[PDB]
């Protein structure tokens, strides 16, 4: 499952 | 079986940016917006996409084009950041990565106007009351200017220069229009200045404190850090701590320390009390404990687990993660006196860390009771009188094995008492990672899990849903036992890659938002939306509530000589709360105890620990004027800071003794 992609963030 | 659990809308984004931004607008608003944008790390972000769904999620309208240069530019935009209002949901920002442009909305995004505008939008800053009303700050300006808007966005005038950093007050204890700033000083340091006419007046001007390092603000409490020169310049500075309470000046805290201190860090600050990390030279991290409403701090817990850039840890992989210092210390939210500290021994690896608890706000610590049995039902053999405990893993112990997707503690004022969290059992942090559960707020857990999961709670605690990280899936594992037993929800045909599993804040709903990207292909962005409404079926009713405090778990001690009572829904329960749910809470003094008092100004404790009374201290030898009213003169024994004891034999006897006005 890829280390640098496919990040997530709420504000 | 009608399956319990629906997918209410299935979205392939087209997208393969790779990071998003999500913001959910609330206030059963029904609009989630979100941002795909490349990876922050970098300075040098190449392009962007901007979404919006109007039927919470159901389906996104892409509106990239929307933001544009006006008719006609071919120049093409790009988005850094957008920005909400906490006074208005319908209001939006959203800033050029290069152009000083700006683009704002009224109506949730359906209609945007450009502006250009005086500077980058580096950073913004939006009056959390005043829906109008913004700050704007460019860092990569030489003089680091510090500009204001009054109509959200469209007219600014730069009201400062040499900011280091700035923030709104704080209702109700500044006033309105209150800012604070740090701005830069040619020694190193920098002045802080509280304005309230956005620094147009010297009258209105107010120094706070000079030559400081950083400066934080935190409810009642204000922070700063000092380097002072008290030998001159040959000798060693001391670093200090200066501190304000309820906006009284600030004061240096006192530290009784072997060693120099290094640097200071605010853990949290709840309840008028501080906790704060300070770090000394040699790397080692204690944690102290203000008293309530002072200056007064004293050792809670020793060798914390803490990264800072300057300081510990700062040779290692977190530095590629973290640009500012922070520790592996959880406060359990909704809740008073209950924190959870990973603690380090050796050098910084899994092997040195081991996870304590306290519930009297650090009063005294433990290690954590690991659950008696497996998930499957197998007896687990662990004792703590042979070093074996449970220790859940934080961010930092995570950075370290370099392992940016598994969950941080998770508690929230939803579900008092309720934490997930990633751990082991064993000696020590360094064994097979399983999910963990407890709803006695720390005091009990069980295995809930055996992999490594995405967990996260709905419908106010009374829902908990979970995926396993690390491979693609289509599982969905859903509880409301609080994870006693699990069943799984097939969320597509094809298993995906998943990257998350959230529910809108405030945990309300019985919706779920799974992100991820499917296998087939290399990374595109893809959303499911997932309503598991009937996984509880029925509403709750009185039979389905029951009373609990944290006192229950630490045999009916109260803290501070107060307690909180919460309404929840029992274990066992099959029913649904409702979004609406106003959970009844109720706070209330407790008769006093012995613990509620300690020893007077120069009164001392008996040299028999056995018996355990104040008496007045012999080194000292030892009055309120004008009295005419009556005089309660010691007998030795204080209330202790801030504790809200009331009633009891114990205050009868205990308490100070009358003799009316001289
Ligand atoms: C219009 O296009 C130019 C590039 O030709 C760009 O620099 C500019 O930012 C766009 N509009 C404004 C107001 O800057
Ligand atoms: C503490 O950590 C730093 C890295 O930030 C390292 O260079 C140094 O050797 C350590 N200092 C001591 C006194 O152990
Ligand atoms: C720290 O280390 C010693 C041996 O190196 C060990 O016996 C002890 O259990 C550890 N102490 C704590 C508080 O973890
Ligand atoms: C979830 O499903 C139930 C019907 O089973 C419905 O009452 C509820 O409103 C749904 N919620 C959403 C946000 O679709
Ligand atoms: C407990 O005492 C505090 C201060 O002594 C008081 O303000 C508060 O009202 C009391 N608690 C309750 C539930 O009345």
């Amino acid at each position: 499952l890829p280390q640098d992609r496919g990040f997530l963030v709420v504000q | 079986q009608p399956e319990p659990i629906k997918v209410y809308g299935q979205v392939s984004l087209n997208d393969s940016h790779n990071q998003m931004v999500v913001h959910w607008a609330g206030e059963k608003s029904n609009v989630i917006v979100a941002l795909a944008r490349d990876s922050l790390a970098l300075a040098r972000p190449k392009s962007s996409d901007v979404y919006v769904s109007y039927d919470y999620g159901k389906s996104f309208k892409k509106i990239s084009d929307k933001l544009n240069f006006g008719l006609g530019n071919r120049s093409e935009a790009v988005i850094a950041q957008f920005y909400h209002s906490p006074a208005d949901n319908k209001r939006y920002i959203f800033a050029d990565a290069y152009a000083q442009y700006l683009w704002i909305t009224f109506d949730f995004c359906n209609t945007l106007q450009g502006f250009s505008i005086p500077f980058r939008a580096a950073d913004l800053l939006l009056h959390s009351k005043a829906s109008n009303l913004l700050l704007g700050f460019d860092r990569s300006h030489p003089n680091k200017q510090l500009w204001k808007s009054d109509d959200f966005g469209q007219t600014w005038i730069m009201i400062q220069e040499h900011v280091k950093s700035f923030s709104w007050g704080i209702d109700p204890y500044d006033k309105p229009n209150t800012i604070y700033i740090e701005r830069h000083e040619p020694s190193g340091y920098s002045t802080v200045f509280r304005s309230t006419d956005f620094f147009q007046s010297r009258e209105n001007q107010e120094v706070i404190l000079e030559e400081v390092r950083d400066f934080q603000l935190r409810d009642k409490y204000m922070f700063a850090t000092k380097v002072v020169h008290l030998l001159g310049s040959e000798q060693q500075s001391s670093v200090q701590l200066w501190v304000s309470f309820g906006r009284k000046p600030m004061r240096a805290a006192q530290f009784v320390t072997r060693h120099p201190i290094n640097e200071y860090y605010i853990a949290d600050a709840s309840e008028d009390q501080v906790f704060v990390c300070v770090s000394h030279s040699n790397n080692r991290t204690n944690l102290y404990i203000s008293e309530a409403e002072g200056l007064k701090f004293s050792l809670s817990l020793e060798n914390v687990l803490y990264y800072s850039p300057g300081g510990a840890g700062s040779d290692t992989l977190v530095r590629y993660f973290a640009n500012e210092p922070f520790a592996d210390f959880h406060r359990v939210e909704g809740l008073q006196g209950v924190y959870i500290a990973t603690l380090i021994n050796g050098s910084m690896n899994e092997e040195n860390m081991r996870s304590v608890i306290t519930f009297d706000k650090g009063g005294t610590w433990e290690f954590l009771q690991a659950p008696a049995f497996t998930g499957y039902g197998e007896k687990i053999n662990c004792e703590l009188s042979q070093g074996c405990s449970l220790h859940l893993a934080q961010r930092l112990s995570q950075l370290l094995n370099l392992q940016l997707r598994r969950m941080p503690i998770l508690s929230k004022e939803s579900a008092p008492g309720l934490i997930i969290a990633t751990g082991s059992v064993g000696k020590n942090l360094a064994s097979k990672t399983n999910v963990y559960i407890s709803s006695s707020a720390g005091a009990r857990w069980r295995e809930a899990l055996p992999g490594p999961h995405y967990y996260t709670w709905g419908d106010h605690g009374g829902i908990i849903t979970a995926i396993a990280q690390g491979m693609e899936t289509n599982e969905l594992k859903y509880s409301t036992n609080e994870g006693e037993t699990w069943k799984t929800f097939i969320f597509s045909e094809k298993p995906v890659f998943v990257y998350g599993l959230l529910t809108e804040p405030g945990e309300k709903s019985t919706v779920f938002t799974i992100f991820g990207s499917n296998k087939e292909n290399v990374h595109s962005w893809l959303i499911l939306q997932v309503n598991a409404t009937d996984a509880l079926g029925v509403p709750c009713t009185e039979n389905d509530y029951k009373l609990w405090s944290p006192s229950d778990e630490r045999g009916n001690e109260c803290l501070l000589g107060h307690k909180t009572v919460f309404k929840r829904r029992t274990p066992h329960a099959t029913c649904f709360n409702g979004e609406d749910f106003d959970r009844p809470v109720v706070v209330s003094n407790c008769s006093c105890t012995r613990e509620d008092y300690e020893c007077d100004f120069g009164f001392k404790m008996s040299e028999d620990l056995s018996l355990e009374v104040c008496v007045p201290d012999p080194e000292f030898s030892g009055p309120p004027v004008p009295c005419p009213s009556t005089y309660r003169r010691t007998r030795g024994y204080r209330k202790i800071s801030g504790d809200t004891c009331s009633g009891g034999d114990v205050e009868a006897r205990l308490e100070g003794e009358l003799v009316p006005c001289p």
